[PDB]
């Protein structure tokens, strides 16, 4: 950790500093999504219906 | 030639299985009543479930607690399956759980506050590999499913607050059948529920909602 040049990298000359931001967002299936079967049958969801 | 239907909670079976049956029908109005009961209970029933959980030491769902086999996302998933029964006037309440057990945490571990009822004593919120202090707060409010598109995300004030989705409806399955006694029919309905709400009361509530909806037609008026 202290073995680094002090920037953790060479940094490329002429670069004062850099910052890395990580964002994780959950995604849920919605209409227009594509579902493909193992047998090779594929389809795109058109609508979501009520359970009844 | 007048027939009026009655409700009997008969043939109760299973952990939570009931078969409410009406001895009297109009000899042809039975099928319509069964269809209405099946449709109303699934989408009209309102149940109270946790919508917000705050961990003692977490900044986000994607974090790992020390000496805990379960993940924070996994803990949220265990929390969602939890079944809660609430008083009519409670509307909204907050539940505090704090445990120092070195074994497996459970829904029954939740403090026995007044009004709050936990059906799923068996379900375990989390398992602790080594002895540690674990505490969290879950907000419980009455709610109904209005569909995924029409859902408010819900405001979070604390930094640690985590949004949790809740399935308000408690009726897992609805089944109806019609038997004709001759000049009359008997309606048999099979209802499967988490057991939070008694089946006869749920059937009466569904019939009341259907009657309220049909009330406007006889009037034929805006109000």
């Amino acid at each position: 950790k202290k073995k680094s040049i002090t920037q953790s990298n060479e940094l490329s000359p002429g670069v004062l500093k850099t910052v890395k931001v990580f964002v994780a967002i959950k995604k849920r299936i919605q209409p227009g999504d594509k579902m493909a079967g193992r047998h090779g049958n594929k389809g795109v969801v058109s609508r979501v219906l009520p359970v009844e | 030639l007048e027939f009026v239907p009655n409700i009997q909670l008969k043939e109760d079976l299973g952990a939570f299985s009931y078969k409410v049956q009406l001895s009297p029908v109009e000899k042809g109005m039975a099928h319509i009543l069964g269809n209405s009961i099946r449709r109303v209970l699934l989408s009209s029933l309102s149940g109270a479930s946790i919508i917000k959980v705050n961990i003692a030491n977490v900044l986000h769902e994607y974090s790992t607690l020390e000496d805990v086999k379960e993940d924070v996302v996994e803990i949220v998933s265990n929390l969602k399956k939890v079944a809660i029964k609430l008083d009519t006037g409670i509307d909204r309440l907050d539940l505090e759980l704090s445990v120092n057990k070195s074994g497996v945490v459970s829904a029954g571990d939740f403090k026995t506050t007044q009004g709050v009822e936990i059906i799923n004593k068996d379900q375990p919120i989390a398992t602790l590999t080594n002895q540690r202090a674990f505490s969290l707060t879950a907000t419980v409010s009455v709610g109904r499913n209005v569909g995924i598109l029409s859902a408010i995300p819900t405001e979070l004030e604390r930094v640690g607050d985590i949004a949790v989705d809740a399935d308000f409806n408690p009726i897992k399955r609805v089944a109806f059948e019609v038997f004709d006694n001759g000049d009359s029919e008997t309606l048999e309905v099979f209802v499967k529920t988490n057991g939070t709400i008694e089946p006869l009361a749920a059937v009466t509530k569904a019939l009341e909602y259907f009657c309220e909806q049909i009330s406007v037609f006889v009037s034929l008026r805006v109000p």
